């Protein structure tokens, strides 16, 4: 956080928060509440943040290989697809239709019930429907030997989602 | 404090004696021995250290699984430390001071007699 | 003569301090690269002029300088334990088909495991996929390990052996990346084969929720599935797991996919007892005129080593008789006695389906 | 033909320079043997093996120097001096403490005749 002028506190990659005098050039726009900023070796000086961002390790996508499953199986109903059509592509990118009716669409999707499998079929099937960046990580993927890197990884994962 | 005056005033000889043994960090366990001079030792820093021992300690006093001192510069063995153990668990285990003498018995003879000769006798 | 001074000049090269390895992430610009050491700190540092374009990479392990932290030369990897998994060997071919049973189970992993390497075209032309996993449980008899074990090195000199002792690791066990490391070097061998033995320990069930040790068991399972769920070699690699009873698999591993094939063992038959006999003869020999049917018939439903023990137990009675061979009358004595003693210990052969 | 004894003195004199480098084999480094050649970019050829350190850091050093690659398959326990990262000798045997030897028993005071 930015505590006052000419100086601010920055957590080190090792996890220890450092209180450092900021550089006199840019004190404001690239500061941001939470960001990854480069520091000097000995002095840990605040100079420049990321663009943002360089993102993080691991990877994304990989679901574009094709083919998986065609959505035409439920195409005969049209009672099921109408609720799906409103819950998939319109929540993806649409703007003026929301503020009008005033309903705020939720981001929540929770899948329970296996067996059977389901799931990833409709995942790569959405890849046929629409094209977007898919972040795929196991729940244990961010478990490491230190607890200082953990909060940064899940932050770097969710900060590219809003970006 | 008057008891704390001379108590705190003893740091002049302390800092003189603080320079030796200052490097004893940390307690380290050894592993095996291929030859007499050199032994492999492991420390709580997770880093294992092969080293020889100083001329002040005989090699025969180093046994497998013995925590010994160290000189962080030279890594050599300094002084052995007998306790390897244990974190906590002692304070409830250790019992001291007496109470409840033999005069509190309620008249049982043969019972308390044959269990007295198993330990006290 | 002068080769000693050459080694002395090599000691002058030994005076150079070793650099520190690291994992790159990405790049902000050509002058700013983001590297992360194995210890976990990240460093944005400059680079020197001697490197090449192959240094950049999409997050490949590199070494960092001890001062500028610049990358000199990238080392691919390092592994201490790998060599201990390189040395596993099993015979057959013949010694696999000599186990005497079950006859169709020898005909199973023959074409399932060994065949994909010699004739991969047979599966891809017809369009049928080979199984990516199998499960061998027991012990209704023997052969849970051997059935998959002999075909393991029969595919090629390629094999990688996994012991359940390496999964538990230590407090805050880092073997999560070692399960990735062990499978990473399992892909160094092609086509790869994966074993898992005695999963009734490391296969901890989440039915009744226990201490977090059951959770880290699932995390080690996540490291198993992830790399085998690729995005990488999948149909080419054959994974094998083994258990005492398959109630520990949970609905995930009980399902096919991860654990596909389930195979048990049955008992031999008459006149087939003479078949499995010939391969159990081996080193132990006996009198010229004999009939082995009395030997093996008295022991029914026994391990192949148990019958092998009966042959040695009858052979260790020979040294008490100070003769090389023994008549079959004293044989049946030592055969029947020891065999009936094993049957009282045969309890708990009932296994859940 | 007598020049062999002349060079034998300078190798023992330089082996004494190895002695001060052999005291002491200060730390344990897990060994991984590797053989790779790097084209430049004149030609630099040599055998270099990636080394570990039990401190959880990993380093990179040329093949030892002294004891050659004849021993062994990638090991551990070897001694190496401070930050110089040179391994003088490959030291056995395995590890660790009570794991190596569970219990040391010479012989019991009783014999099989006691039953």
């Amino acid at each position: 956080e930015a505590v006052d002028q000419n100086t601010a506190i920055v957590g080190s990659t090792t996890g220890s928060n450092y209180y450092v005098r900021i550089l006199s050039t840019i004190d404001r726009e690239l500061l941001k509440p939470n960001a990854s900023v480069a520091l000097h070796k000995h002095s840990n000086a605040l100079v420049d943040v990321l663009p943002p961002e360089a993102d993080s390790s691991i990877m994304m996508l990989t679901s574009d290989q094709k083919p998986d499953v065609m959505y035409a199986d439920i195409g005969g109903m049209d009672i099921q697809k109408q609720e799906v059509r409103e819950a998939v592509e319109l929540p993806l990118t649409h703007f003026e239709l929301y503020k009008q009716i005033g309903i705020d669409p939720p981001r929540g999707v929770l899948m329970y019930g296996p067996p059977g499998c389901g799931k990833t079929m409709l995942a790569k099937a959405v890849a046929h429907h629409t094209t977007a960046a898919f972040i795929r990580v196991v729940g244990s993927e961010f478990v490491q030997k230190y607890l200082g890197e953990g909060p940064r990884m899940v932050r770097d994962v969710f900060r590219l989602a809003k970006e | 404090a008057p008891p704390a005056l001379w108590d705190l005033a003893a740091d002049k000889q302390t800092l003189q004696s603080e320079q030796p043994l200052q490097v004893a960090r940390c307690t380290k366990i050894i592993n095996a021995d291929s030859e007499d001079p050199k032994y492999i030792i492991n420390v709580k820093q997770f880093a294992k250290f092969v080293v020889d021992l100083s001329d002040q300690v005989a090699p025969t006093d180093i046994e497998e699984g013995m925590r010994v001192g160290v000189d962080r510069n030279k890594y050599q063995i300094h002084i052995p430390l007998p306790p390897k153990i244990d974190p906590t668990v002692t304070m409830m285990q250790v019992e001291e001071k007496p109470d409840v003498t033999y005069s509190d018995v309620g008249g049982c003879k043969e019972q308390i007699e044959k269990l007295r000769e198993v330990v006290e006798t | 003569t002068k080769q000693y001074e050459k080694s002395e000049n090599d000691l002058k090269a030994l005076q150079s301090v070793g650099q520190i390895v690291g994992e790159v992430l990405k790049q902000l610009t050509e002058e700013k690269f983001i590297v992360k050491a194995t210890n976990g700190p990240r460093y944005v540092v400059g680079c020197r002029r001697q490197l090449d374009k192959s240094k950049l990479k999409p997050g490949t392990r590199v070494a960092l300088d001890m001062t500028t932290l610049t990358i000199m030369r990238y080392l691919p990897r390092e592994v201490d334990p790998l060599v201990y998994n390189m040395s596993h060997e099993d015979p057959g071919n013949v010694s696999y088909s000599e186990i005497g049973g079950l006859s169709e189970q020898i005909r199973e992993l023959r074409e399932v495991i060994e065949l994909p390497l010699t004739n991969p075209e047979l599966f891809q032309r017809v369009g049928i996929i080979p199984p990516k996993g199998c499960l061998l449980y027991g012990p209704p008899g023997t052969g849970k390990t051997l059935l998959a074990r002999a075909v393991a090195s029969q595919l090629d000199c390629n094999f990688l052996k996994v012991v359940s002792s390496s999964i538990v690791d230590k407090y805050i066990g880092e073997s999560a990346r070692l399960i990735r490391e062990m499978f990473n070097y399992a892909r160094d061998h092609q086509p790869c084969i994966i074993f898992m033995d005695e999963i009734d320990a490391i296969g901890g069930r989440r039915f009744s929720e226990g201490t977090s040790a059951d959770r880290e068991i699932q995390r080690t399972l996540m490291e198993l599935l992830n790399q085998m769920d690729g995005f990488d070699t999948l149909h080419r690699v054959k994974m094998i797991m083994a258990t005492n009873r398959p109630d520990t698999l949970d609905p995930a591993l009980l399902r096919p996919g991860r654990l596909d094939r389930k195979i048990h063992i049955d008992l031999p038959n008459e006149q087939a007892r003479l078949d499995i006999l010939k391969i159990h003869a081996g080193p132990i020999t006996k009198h010229g005129e004999i009939d082995y049917e009395a030997i093996v018939k008295l022991s029914d439903g026994f391990n192949g080593a148990d019958l092998r023990n009966v042959c040695t137990e009858a052979g260790m009675f020979a040294i008490r008789a100070d003769h090389d061979f023994v008549v079959q009358e004293d044989f049946m004595k030592a055969v029947r006695k020891v065999a009936d003693s094993k049957k009282l210990e045969s309890k708990l052969d009932y296994k859940p389906v | 033909t007598h020049e062999l004894q002349a060079m034998k003195d300078k190798i023992k004199e330089n082996s004494e320079k190895i002695k001060v480098n052999k005291t002491l084999p200060y730390l344990v480094s897990n060994v991984i043997e590797l053989l790779d050649v790097d084209p430049n970019d004149s030609q630099r050829k040599g055998k270099c093996a990636v080394i570990k350190t039990s401190t959880r850091q990993t380093y990179f050093l040329p093949v030892i120097g002294l004891v050659d690659a004849e021993k062994l398959k990638p090991g551990d326990l070897v001694g190496v001096n401070k930050d110089s990262y040179l391994i003088l000798e490959t030291l056995p045997t395995e590890y660790d403490s009570r794991v190596k030897a569970m219990e040391v028993d010479e012989r019991p005071t009783e014999q099989y005749s006691d039953i």
